[PDB]
């Protein structure tokens, strides 16, 4: 479950 | 979504609190290695991760992040081990090992003045990016997520620094522990065996502390003296004294001309085929 950076 | 995005092949490496994975990126099918740290400090050196770039430094891809995890994509360096590379090679001079140090100095300067400690420099870490002869040598596993199983209850929850309070006369990881690693690599390098190899545990404590190094016959009776001082500037027993990766990278076997151009490859060969455990 996760947010890509940038 | 970290399986949504990548296929896992296999475990590269595991630690504490973080393991690296070979995986497949699903929609380029570009292989990398994904180091995933199980959660200020980390992610103030992410940020700095995500800033620097050195030829001898794996490269940061991406950051994917749950609120567990991260998951650092990496560079994957498919070049093998420094001393498989060695063996492999048939000739080998002083000059050959001082170019592979002025690398993993500059690697290990870049990270010092942007405030990351390598961390336990084995010579595993040091990595070839490719299987040509002219590759650069890699820095891979490095800083607070360094894969080290340190104390006792790394493994059982992933927490490092359980140490006995008598042991440790100070913190373990530093810029000058780093640059004394750097000296232990050097000094293999050149004969295939660390110092004082053949010294028991407990006389090896006791040779560390002492400090004055050993080049014995006839493994080193045809290096350079340049080699020897060099050496012993980064084993230097006082931290104030040893030399740091930009002094380092001044002296002369590094940065002029000293560094022989004699075949040391039967002598090393020999040594790292008897010496090294996986040989
Ligand atoms: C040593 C255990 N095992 C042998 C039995 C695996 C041998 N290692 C590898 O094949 C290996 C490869 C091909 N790549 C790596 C490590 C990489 C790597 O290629 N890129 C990278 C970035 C960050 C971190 Cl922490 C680690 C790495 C490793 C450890
Ligand atoms: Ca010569």
């Amino acid at each position: 479950g996760v947010s890509k950076f940038a | 979504n970290i399986r949504k995005t990548f296929i896992f092949m296999e475990v590269l490496g595991s630690g504490a609190f973080s393991e690296v994975f070979l995986v497949k990126q699903r929609l380029t099918g570009k292989l990398f290695a994904l180091k995933c740290i199980k959660k200020s400090s980390l992610e103030n050196e992410i940020a700095v991760l995500k800033k620097i770039k050195h030829e001898n430094i794996v490269t940061l891809e991406d950051i994917y992040e749950s609120t567990t995890h991260y998951y650092l994509v990496m560079q994957l360096v498919s070049g093998g081990e420094l001393f498989d590379r060695i063996l492999e090679r048939g000739v080998y001079t002083e000059k050959d090992a001082s170019l592979v140090i002025q690398q993993v100095l500059s690697a290990v300067k870049y990270l010092h003045e942007n405030g990351i400690v390598h961390r336990d420099l084995k010579p595993e870490n040091l990595l070839y990016l490719t299987p040509e002869e002219n590759s650069k040598i890699m820095i891979t596993d490095f800083g607070l997520s360094k894969m080290e199983q340190n104390g006792i209850m790394s493994t059982a929850c992933g927490t490092p620094g359980y140490v006995a309070p008598e042991v440790l006369a100070q913190k373990p990881y530093s810029k000058a522990v780093d640059c004394w690693s750097i000296g232990v690599i050097t000094y293999i390098l050149l004969c295939g065996y660390p110092p004082f190899y053949e010294e028991t545990e407990s006389k090896l404590f006791e040779k560390i502390k002492e400090g004055y190094y050993e080049f014995e016959s006839p493994f080193w009776d045809d290096i350079s003296e340049s080699a020897k001082d060099f050496i012993c500037h980064l084993l230097e027993k006082d931290p104030n004294e040893r030399y740091t990766c930009e002094k380092a990278l001044s002296h002369p076997w590094i940065d002029g001309n000293t560094a022989l151009h004699r075949d040391i490859y039967p002598s090393v060969s020999l040594q790292i085929q008897k010496n090294f455990a996986k040989s």
